RNA sequence: AAUAGUGGUGCUAGCAUUUGCUGGUUAUCCACUUCUUAGAGGGACUAUCGGUUUCAAGCCGAUGGAAGUUUGAGGCAAUAACAGGUCUGUGAUGCCCUUAGACGUUCUGGGCCGCACGCGCGCUACACUGACGGAGCCAGCGAGUCUAACCUUGGCCGAGAGGUCUUGGUAAUCUUGUGAAACUCCGUCGUGCUGGGGAUAGAGCAUUGUAAUUAUUGCUCUUCAACGAGGAAUUCCUAGUAAGCGCAA
């Protein structure tokens, strides 16, 4: 009767979890969300306006969940595209960096995900009773 | 101790190892339970193997598998190769041959597929 | 959903009619570039038969607003029966009146 | 700009057969999210009954 | 009397099990704690050039093959066991290696 | 959604600096119908108006049309970085500006006239090409 | 280099040997390379 | 010659001498800032078509 | 698409006339013979000549 | 088999908790080879039955079998007029200036790079089996730094592009699970050459070297121009094959 992180939908689980984080509002959200785009080869600032930056920030604690670690370099090669050039064929994509530095730092104000010793960013007890705790938040959803 | 062995199916280099453990029954593909794999059309295809026997020889069962290689078309192929025929271990260290072949002829009745792997390797080309 | 009993059904009918019985031969004849006496087997006539129900889909559903699935749809309760509206045997009957002049 | 949307589809919905996108367009000002949102506003009316749905398209037929 | 490690990496497969034999035979004379030889996976070298010395004619091509073979042995024994029979198993062709990494 | 049943009052045509817009579209892909402003360009200005995503001409205040030229002609008092305009450090002024439809054409000839006939501050071999072989 | 047989281009660069490969077809045998497949 | 920026150090001057074969008459004109040396020499005399009716090639063949 | 090559041909009747009473008619046994009482290169060969031999000896068994 | 991997015993965190399902890492230790890699061998012969044929060589079905198209794919195998085979080939040609050489270098701008049509072997199309936006996230064979700048991950600033601080890697250990793309769900869009398609262009920021104008390349914003499936004709590619999709040397 109870549960890991690991056997509950994988787009549904975002969207429930993404509009509590919208009851938050506890987000360093800068100032040029509106402008920047998550990376060259995409063409268009996203549709959603507000809820995207809940929507990466809530997927990024959700890889790290079964990883060990993550760094930065390895959510720039992760996120679904394939680079545009015109008239010649394409190639794959690679993702903005300063969209993602600060996403990273904006979970260590409310104890999340930390800096492991062998040199990357993970979760430790701080997540490991609470992230949990309300991914068992979201088994009210289930029903 | 506890009755276990360790089967294995492949499918155009994508492999999918399995362990074979008694207990309630538990069937947890790569760290997760079956009904949620992501080629949504396939669902039942991984159904196919437990869905031709009826649901009763497993509350005696553990079965924890997990893969690597292939995309992700090949992997769904790859887990109910080593499944099905990994149901069998028990059944021929175990449980009697009687008990044996008559799933046996089961499935291959039914998917020469389900027991022997394929043979249809790729090609090299202009040389 | 559209006021039917079985929908493996409607194409197993379907294809009954768009066997075609007869045939052209797919020869000239050494200049005189004719058409002679031939019939079809019947494992030949089924590959032909399914064949011609699908390529009218696609410009069915070329270009127009609907959907592949909503042309499907109509196509083969119009195969269904012996209509002769729908391209999918309205090209297949034409071969074989001409068929039954050329032999 | 205020009666075609009003008693075309609220009056003269239960007519036909099924609902698909392809009855709503048969009007050339019904545009694609115009008929998108006919049947987003009737399914909370009740009168769809549904059959399958998924974000290309939906299977539904009315009450 | 420190462990030891060591390598041998060549290119005359028939003249590599020889050698591994008699590493293996006289410790076992004497009884030494081993690990048996692992066999690393090969290595191929390849390059493919065009066949002709000047340019004009048909084109496809070569491809040449070179094969590196390589496995390695972990042991421990006194030192003067080893600095005689590392002396005595020499080779044309073949290359031996000694490490003692023991960090 | 709903029925929302607006009197009409939509216009075909409609007049920012002699732009005539088939305004029954989405006013993002309104502004590109003008020359100089593209969705990448007119993508945020919307953003900034502050409005509905979804609206077309019938139902826009008239205060807000006034307001998108507004933002317009003050570019950089509101938030728009320096990677967000057309021309940028000019050869005879060095700010930064942008452009309107009807002034592409402005700082557009006598900044090629000056490369096509005076052999200007760098257009000395630049200054065949859209004479000879692409006038 | 230009090494041998009128050649100066084409060059092997790689795993530093460097041989102009006009001459390399009757050098690649005692280097110790051999075509199989 | 080809490779140096303009200095202001310029006001009419017919900079240039032989430095090979394909001179470089630069005189200055009269004050035109922030450029190259180079684009004023001769590179490539612009003729038109001597006998280019045959524009660019042929067709497909047939004879 | 396989017919076999008279040196499979030859030695398989020669091999027929020296040891007639030791061959046998299932071909697994004489598999392990042919070693014996003859030199076979390599092993595909051996394979295809007690192959045909058998085939061969199932005729004595009617003509 | 610490240069692969699971199986426990632990230190150890979640834990619905309550037996429990996920974690935990150097060394907590022991036991293992199924998956992995590489040596030694084995296994298929058209086997066994049924047809068919001068009853011959064989060819068709059949059930077994990892495998029954020479089992799949290659390498290797000489009769001949292309006076293209030339490396300090020598011609083992006597005129090329063949010795103020018109053969070297440093030290110089100009070779493949000029308007109006291609037989140049597919590239980006002509769209709702589609674009755009959110997610879900899977691989194979190859490569690499000392007399020296090769791979590059974290922490760094920035919108990219990049810049700075570090490491790791002479090689199954590190880059690298090379988180590739098509495809996959949830959306937005609505058939008009519109948000399909960006072909010529002007404004800008960067890097690489002695040096990028005649844009060497790369990211910004603008501009969106031929292009509605192609006349007569005619094709490097064979069942995991034809086609899409890669982005490794």
């Amino acid at each position: 009767p109870g549960v890991s992180v690991r056997d509950v939908a994988a787009q549904d689980f975002i969207n429930a979890y993404a509009s509590f984080l919208q009851r938050q509002g506890k987000l360093e959200v800068p100032g040029y969300v509106d402008i920047v785009k998550t990376s060259s080869g995409n063409e268009m600032p996203p549709q959603d306006a507000e809820g995207w930056f809940y929507k990466r920030a809530a997927s990024v604690a959700r890889h790290i969940y079964m990883r060990k670690q993550v760094g930065v370099g390895k959510l720039n090669k992760l996120y679904g595209g394939a680079k545009s050039r015109g008239v010649r064929p394409y190639k794959h994509i690679d993702a903005s960096g300063s969209i993602n530095r600060k996403v990273l730092q904006a979970l260590e104000k409310i104890g999340i995900v930390e800096i492991s010793p062998k040199g990357g960013r993970r979760i430790s007890e701080n997540g490991q009773r609470d992230l949990d705790r309300i991914a068992a938040q979201t088994l009210e959803e289930d029903e | 101790a506890v009755p276990s062995v360790q089967t294995f199916g492949k499918k155009k280099s994508a492999t999918a190892v399995a362990h074979v453990k008694a207990g309630k029954g538990l069937i947890k593909v790569n760290g997760s339970p079956i009904t949620l794999v992501e080629p949504e059309i396939l669902r039942f295809k991984v159904y196919e193997p437990l869905l031709l026997v009826g649901l009763d020889k497993f509350s005696n069962i553990d079965i924890r598998v997990r893969v690597t290689g292939g995309g992700h078309v090949s992997q769904v192929y790859a887990i109910r190769q080593a499944i099905a025929k990994g149901l069998v271990a028990y059944h021929q260290k175990y449980v009697d041959e009687q008990s044996k072949n008559e799933l046996k002829k089961a499935f291959t009745s039914y998917d020469r597929t389900l027991l022997i792997a394929d043979s249809r390797r790729p090609e090299p080309k202009k040389f | 959903v559209l006021t039917d009993q079985n929908p493996i059904q409607v194409v197993v009918d379907a294809i009954t009619n768009t066997g075609p019985r007869e045939d052209t031969t797919r020869v000239g004849g050494g200049g005189a570039a004719r058409r002679q006496a031939v019939d079809v087997s019947p494992l030949r006539r089924v590959n032909q038969a399914i064949a011609l129900l699908t390529i009218g889909a696609r410009e069915a559903a070329f270009r127009n607003i609907k959907t592949i699935a909503e042309t499907l749809a109509e196509e083969l309760i119009n195969a269904a029966k012996g209509s002769s509206t729908s391209y999918a045997i309205k090209k297949k009957d034409e071969l074989e009146r001409v068929a039954k002049s050329n032999r | 700009l205020d009666q075609e949307k009003y008693d075309r589809i609220l009056k003269e919905v239960p007519t036909y057969r099924y609902v698909s996108v392809s009855v709503l367009v048969d009007r050339l000002k019904i545009g694609g999210s115009l008929a998108r949102i006919a049947l987003r506003h009737l399914e909370k009316e009740g009168i769809i009954k549904p059959i399958s749905k998924h974000s290309k398209q939906a299977i539904y037929t009315r009450a | 009397i420190i462990k030891i490690r060591i390598t041998l990496t060549s290119t005359k497969v028939k003249q590599l099990e020889n050698v591994s034999s008699n590493i293996v035979k006289n410790a076992e004379q004497h009884n030494l704690v081993k690990k048996g030889p692992v066999r690393l996976p090969t290595k191929v070298l390849k390059i493919s050039t065009r066949k002709t010395p000047n340019g004009e004619g048909s084109k496809t091509w070569e491809t040449y093959e070179m094969r590196i073979h390589k496995r390695y042995i972990d042991l421990e024994a006194p030192v003067q066991i080893v600095k005689r029979i590392t002396q005595i198993t020499i080779e044309p062709g073949v290359d031996v290696e000694v490490v003692v990494a023991s960090n | 959604s709903l029925v929302v049943q607006e009197q009409g009052s939509f216009q075909h045509i409609l007049r920012l600096l002699n732009t005539n817009v088939d305004g029954n579209i989405k006013i993002v892909y309104a502004l590109t119908t003008i020359k100089g402003v593209g969705r990448r360009y007119s993508n945020l200005v919307c953003k900034k108006a502050d409005v509905d995503l979804h609206k077309r001409a019938g139902e826009l205040t008239q205060e807000e049309l006034e307001r998108i030229v507004q933002i317009m002609q003050n570019p950089t008092h509101y938030k728009i970085p320096a990677w967000f305009l057309n021309r940028q450090n000019d050869i005879t002024d060095g700010k930064d500006y942008h452009t309107l439809a009807n002034n592409v054409e402005s700082k557009l000839r006598d900044d090629l006239e000056r490369l096509k006939k005076i052999r200007a501050h760098r257009g000395i071999r630049h200054f065949w090409g859209l004479r000879v072989r692409g006038q | 280099q230009c090494r041998v047989c009128s050649s100066h281009t084409g060059l092997i660069r790689k795993y530093g040997l460097n041989i102009c490969r006009q001459c390399f077809r009757e050098k690649a045998n005692d280097i110790g390379f051999n075509k199989f497949r | 010659m080809r490779n140096m920026i303009i200095v202001p150090e310029m006001i009419g001057s017919v900079v240039g001498i032989y430095n090979g074969k394909a001179f470089n008459q630069v005189e200055i004109r009269p004050e035109m800032l922030g450029h190259y040396l180079g684009e004023f020499s001769i590179t490539y005399t612009p003729v038109r078509h001597g006998r280019a009716g045959a524009t660019t090639s042929r067709f497909i063949p047939l004879k | 698409g396989r017919v076999r090559t008279k040196t499979v041909k030859r030695a398989s009747k020669a091999l027929i006339e020296r040891y007639y009473p030791k061959l046998t008619l299932d071909f697994q046994t004489n598999k392990r013979l042919c070693d014996e009482i003859a030199t076979i290169q390599s092993k595909r060969l051996r394979n295809k000549i007690a192959g045909y031999t058998t085939h061969l000896m199932k005729r004595i068994q009617k003509g």
